[PDB]
């Protein structure tokens, strides 16, 4: 539901002490992780709004520059 | 030529830069050789009345009537449009009667201190009479230091770490590393805390451990506003982690507070940006229990070990206070003028040694296993989806051979959950290969 | 210096720390601390500072005062 709501131009949210319900989103959302995300519901509308990139490059130190050099 | 006289008076007052406007929407004034700011007090009118004397005598008579003072205040408020940043000199320490520069050791007062906009102070007037390089005071301190912590070669590194941390505490910039005091009771921790408090005046503050485990975004939090523009925040008498049901000190919280600007809304204040220049010091008598251990978490952890087990009256009388400040500034000169740097102590907390030895003993996946898979299949290793995998039973027995599973069962389970890769629903493996398994010891 | 007697009663110096088995420790507290009065509090004491030396050496680093005296 969070991903679904965060993609529409109008975001529904009620702050305290205010009756405002509409917000305009002008920002790109970027989320960083080391593990595959887990979602409650799987549907076409969900993964028709998901794009990822692959960070397949590791920078290290000479202490471990040999063990991690030959890593898939 | 002679237009609005009150406007001329307002311009004359303003050109002396005796009143400033901050980005926080509040006005600050310069009275009694001190920068004071307040929202509910008539500071501007007081400044006008005080400055009346130095103006030419044809304006002083007009300045007496309060209505004219209100008019001049309105003009001043109207002609101020640009804001100026505050507390931009971390290398100087303001006192109740002036500002002391840490480099040359001499303290300014009066108009000289007005150059730097410092809104806080130690709370006690600085005196060079008590600050003397040649006295009995520092040799009196010298025996005290050895009484609390000697300079032995075994504790040489701990002592130099103590000196460097104490010097760094005087710096006015944001610090990314906190200090931990773990040791036996009645070892001088209270004495050192009182000495530091007397040294830094009002810059010291004490807060409980609730924020370490509570949500900082819920409800009003005047505490978060408390350590703003502070120099030392003390969390003492930590709860026994051994006690069942005790809330674990969340690592995400301490990751949040170590950042230069913590996001938060103070009560009756729209000040999103808060400056955290204070040194976090946490004193406990029991080894903490942690759940998640990570590199970035452990780069910022610094711990001072205290294994060593008339003074109170002199400290209460601040007899040793000025010599303590002299020692602190000498240490800051020896260490921090040459370079502004802070270094961690990444040896171990009583609960990080397991993680460190796990990281050292275990190696990441490498192609060197590929030529040996024929031998590896003899030891239980299997190739699933072109991935080297180890049976759960084999990993469990390998772990239990060296390290007890019943001890670190919570820790082992947490590590598995953090690093679980699913070759099967029941067989969860790790991206670690035992070095001794394939390489002779 | 008391380590030998500590092993005699049960406080084994595993991992450079005394390790008295919880069986002996609970027998001691039961013979001294009356069980019926504060059994729940005794269990809280046991489970608060609980430690295990190994699979079968669960221990607490507390030495009762007649044992701290050298025999």
């Amino acid at each position: 539901d969070n991903i679904k709501k965060l993609t529409e131009p109008c975001v529904i949210g009620r702050p305290c002490f205010s009756n405002k319900i509409n917000n305009r989103n002008h920002a790109t959302i970027i989320i960083d992780t080391n593990y595959k995300p887990v979602f409650d519901r799987i549907d076409n509308a969900l993964m028709r709004r998901i794009a990822v990139v692959r960070f397949r490059t590791h920078f290290s130190q000479p202490s471990g520059r040999e063990a991690a050099e030959n890593n898939d | 030529l002679d237009g609005n006289k009150l406007f001329n008076i307002a311009q004359r007052i303003l050109d002396t830069n005796s009143v400033l406007l901050t980005e926080r929407g509040d006005h600050i004034v310069w009275i009694n050789n001190s920068w004071k700011f307040n929202s509910e007090e008539p500071l501007i009118t007081k400044l006008i009345l005080s400055i009346r004397h130095q103006l030419p005598k044809e304006y002083s008579s007009e300045l007496l009537c309060p209505r004219k003072r209100k008019t001049v205040e309105a003009n001043i408020r109207d002609m101020l449009v640009d804001s100026v940043e505050t507390d931009t000199y971390p290398d100087k320490l303001p006192f109740k009667n002036g500002v002391l520069d840490l480099v040359d050791g001499m303290f300014y007062s009066g108009d000289d201190a007005k150059k730097y906009t410092c809104t806080v102070s130690t709370g006690f007037k600085f005196d060079d009479t008590k600050f003397v390089e040649d006295s009995p005071e520092m040799e009196e301190l010298m025996n005290i230091i050895n009484d609390i912590q000697p300079l032995t070669d075994e504790n040489k590194k701990n002592r130099e770490l103590y000196e460097k941390t104490l010097s760094s505490c005087l710096c006015g910039a944001t610090k990314g590393c906190l200090t931990f005091f773990f040791g036996e009771t009645a070892t001088g921790k209270s004495t050192t805390k009182r000495l530091l408090k007397s040294a830094i005046g009002d810059l010291f503050v004490e807060t409980g451990q609730t924020i370490l485990t509570d949500v900082l975004d819920k409800g009003p939090n005047p505490f978060i506003a408390n350590m703003h523009l502070k120099r030392s925040v003390f969390c003492s008498e930590l709860p026994d982690f051994a006690c069942s049901g005790s809330k674990k000190i969340r690592s995400d919280n301490i990751k949040k507070l170590t950042e230069p600007c913590v996001i938060g809304r103070p009560c009756f204040s729209n000040k999103i940006n808060n400056r955290n220049h204070a040194t976090i010091i946490i004193d406990t008598n029991y080894k903490p229990v942690f759940d998640r251990i990570d590199n970035a978490l452990m780069r910022r952890i610094a711990v001072v070990r205290f294994r060593t087990h008339g003074l109170d009256g002199k400290i209460q009388n601040n007899r040793y206070r000025f010599a303590f400040l002299y020692l602190l500034v000498k240490w800051y000169k020896k260490y921090h003028i040459p370079i502004m740097k802070l270094y961690p102590t990444p040896e171990e907390i009583p609960d990080f040694a397991f993680y460190l030895k796990i990281g050292t003993l275990l190696v990441s996946s490498s192609v060197k296993h590929i030529p040996l898979m024929t031998d590896l299949s003899k030891k239980g290793y299997i190739l699933y989806d072109n991935v080297v995998t180890l049976p759960l039973t084999t990993f469990q027995q390998k772990i239990s051979k060296y390290f007890n599973s019943r001890l670190f069962g919570h820790d082992i389970e947490s590590f598995i959950n953090r690093h679980k890769k699913f070759a099967n629903v029941s067989d969860e493996y790790l991206q670690y290969i035992f070095i001794e398994d394939i390489s002779s010891p």
